């Protein structure tokens, strides 16, 4: 590996618009493979990767049933949290759920995640020991008492150790030709005449995977990653990503700056100079 | 609270006049999840736009992506109009061939 | 594989 399996579940209340919207997206590494959307026609988990369709109906049945369960679970938890905060009933609120798991190359659990957030803010989160809970406030404190009373930790701690992993190993095989791949980034530096003395140089990183990558500018050893114009790595749509960094520099000094690309697919970081 | 949406507008491949390509609009770091992304062509709304599933990042901020089929020319303009509570007015961002 | 939440907040 190392590899990871993640599910990002979202639930937002709709005051006077009917029941709340429940969305669930599942990922492996930086690739999306499953989804559930209450606002869809005939809600049910569906594959989003070609290699997921290689799964039987029973897999799909079960998955859907759980998503449907959590749809109820969230309607209530959302009404519950509403009271906890003494908020009014005509306001919409967001409840987020994160869970999944990181695995080492030994294919054994390495890190487990089960956390919650209300209205965009940390609410309650399992700790690394997988036996304790970290409540963000007094309201989340009554939730920890409940969840410990039911020994929920145990079950989740059990899920991460077994399920997510066993299934991760599987998803990885089914989608090996696209999950195991590594597309190196294709870099170049564009010249953009700024003023009469400056020029905006920009080196791009295209077609790479995993999403993780390092783009930097340097001036005679000097690291300028604070004076850089750096975007947030972005998806191209075909399963790979792009990104770029830009620096403003003087005329006739363009050659004095280098661009350094670091990625998993490159056996040795790239470097680029203009002219 | 309310995080302002970050919007990047860019094509899938390096553009070439007349050659079919794909325009994307990546909206990130916004909250709440309520959001309205609209891709446009020459001021007009392009109907055949598709959305990736809504999802957030570790820091909890949501992110989504819009895309569509398009054959770029020297005359047509493209843009992504995004409306979100964190803002007063809808924010629009035109695609730049060099961005 | 998706996992159900258990107890409620």
């Amino acid at each position: 590996g190392p590899h990871s399996l993640r599910y990002f579940v979202t639930a937002v209340s709709r005051p006077g618009l009917g029941e709340p919207r429940f969305i669930a997206v599942g990922y492996v590494d930086d690739t999306q493979f499953v989804r559930f959307d209450s606002d869809a026609d005939n809600p049910r988990f569906e594959p989003r990767a070609p290699w997921m369709e290689q799964e039987g109906p029973e897999y799909w049945e079960e998955q859907t049933q759980r998503a449907k369960s959590d749809e109820q679970w969230f309607r209530v938890s959302l009404r519950t949290a509403q009271r906890y905060y003494n908020q009014s009933k005509g306001g919409s609120h967001t409840f987020q759920r994160m869970f999944g798991c990181d695995v080492g190359s030994d294919w054994r659990l390495l890190r487990g995640y089960q956390q919650f957030a209300y209205d965009g803010r940390d609410y309650i989160a399992l700790n690394e020991d997988l036996k304790t809970w970290t409540a963000a406030d007094t309201a989340a404190l009554i939730t920890r008492r409940k969840w410990e009373q039911a020994g929920d930790a145990e079950y989740y701690r059990a899920y991460l150790e077994g399920e997510c992993v066993e299934w991760l190993r599987r998803y990885l095989e089914l989608g090996n030709e696209t999950l195991l791949r590594t597309d190196s980034p294709k870099a170049h530096v564009t010249y953009h005449p700024r003023s009469q003395v400056d020029v905006t140089l920009r080196c791009w990183a295209l077609g790479f995977y995993p999403a993780d990558i390092t783009l930097t500018w340097q001036l005679n050893g000097e690291d300028l990653t604070q004076d850089m114009e750096l975007v947030e790595t972005r998806p191209a749509g075909d399963g790979t990503f792009q990104k770029w960094a830009a620096v403003v520099v003087p005329l006739g000094k363009e050659q004095n700056y280098t661009c350094h690309v670091h990625h998993k697919g490159l056996p040795e970081p790239l470097t680029l100079r203009w002219k | 609270i309310q995080k302002t949406p970050q919007i990047q507008v860019y094509s899938r491949h390096p553009p070439e006049n007349g050659k079919p390509n794909i325009l994307n609009c990546y909206v990130t770091q916004f909250h709440p999840p309520h959001i309205e992304i609209q891709m446009l062509k020459n001021g007009k709304k392009i109907p055949k736009v598709e959305m990736s599933d809504m999802s957030f990042s570790k820091d909890w901020s949501f992110y989504i992506l819009a895309h569509t089929e398009f054959t770029p020319t020297e005359t047509d303009t493209y843009a992504c109009r995004v409306k979100h509570d964190s803002m007063a007015e809808p924010k629009t961002v035109y695609w730049d061939r060099d961005m | 594989t998706y996992q159900r939440t258990r107890a409620l907040v």
